[PDB]
């Protein structure tokens, strides 16, 4: 999350000089199922889902 | 881990798995009483089992025993991961001997070029999900702070180490936090975070044990 150029980075996504992306930076936990996934599509770094995608 | 080799037997004795219904992370033993593992692994009432081969068989030695205090660092920041270390209290103290054994804590840190072991039960897959019955070992060096900097910018803190392959194909991996890197017989670094697994110019970061030294004595001597 973070004010990004001409746009502005939600929930787990990165800010890459003008346009926000996703990262595939992750602690090494094992998620049961799997990375938390914001509503742009992208996973959190270190947060897991609480149900099955 | 990510292109590792069946540790088999038991090496790796000062290994320990961390559950919460499954396994979920690992962690090194350092002293019958006490499990020094990654503060992001934290979670609200873990069982750490011992001596473990295969997590799912009882494999002779099974020690499933819950733990009493879990004190993460007072600095761990969960979104830099700077200072991801955490010690756990088990309720009974485990009994040491030669399949369940301490690692023993760093008195210098190690100098880039080391070979160590990391080992774990997390994923063996770069892409795609096989997590291993048995445990994995890994032998790797010490990458140089420099080529660490390097392939994550800045947010390489004095508090990580980078440790891998610069080519990739062999790296620690999803399930595999906490878990330990020897060095010499000594506990240097803990599996944290990295890039996907054994990507390319992605090594594997670690949490620099010997800086934390200090911390952990105290920590264990007041509770």
């Amino acid at each position: 999350t973070t004010p990004c150029g001409p746009v502005t980075c939600s929930g787990a996504q990165m800010c890459e000089v003008d346009k926000c992306v996703c990262s595939d930076l992750h602690c090494k936990v094992k998620c049961e199922h799997g990375f938390k996934k914001d509503d742009n599509g992208c996973e959190y770094a270190c947060i897991c889902a609480d149900a099955p995608q | 881990i990510v292109g590792g080799y069946t540790c088999g037997a038991n090496t790796v004795p000062y290994q320990v798995s961390l559950n919460s219904g499954y396994h979920f992370c690992g962690g090194s033993l350092i002293n019958s009483q006490w499990v020094v593992s990654a503060a992001h692994c934290y979670k609200s009432g873990i069982q750490v089992r011992l001596g473990e081969d295969n997590i799912n068989v009882v494999e002779g030695n099974e020690q499933f025993i819950s733990a009493s205090k879990s004190i993460v660092h007072p600095s761990y920041n969960s979104n830099t991961l700077n200072n991801d270390i955490m010690l756990i209290k088990l309720k009974s103290a485990a009994s040491l001997n030669s399949r369940v054994a301490s690692i023993s804590l760093p008195t210098s840190c190690a100098s880039a070029g080391t070979q160590c072991l990391i080992s774990g039960w997390g994923n063996t897959k770069s892409s795609g999900t096989s997590y291993p019955d048995v445990l994995k070992c890994l032998k790797a060096p010490i990458l140089s702070d420099s080529s660490c900097k390097s392939a994550y910018p800045g947010q390489i803190t004095s508090n990580m180490f980078c440790a891998g392959y610069l080519e990739g194909g062999k790296d620690s991996c999803q399930g595999d936090s906490g878990g330990p890197v020897v060095c010499s017989g000594k506990l240097q670094g803990i599996v944290s975070w990295g890039s996907g697994c054994a990507q390319k110019n992605k090594p594997g970061v670690y949490t620099k044990v010997c800086n934390y030294v200090s911390w952990i004595k105290q920590t264990i001597a007041s509770n």
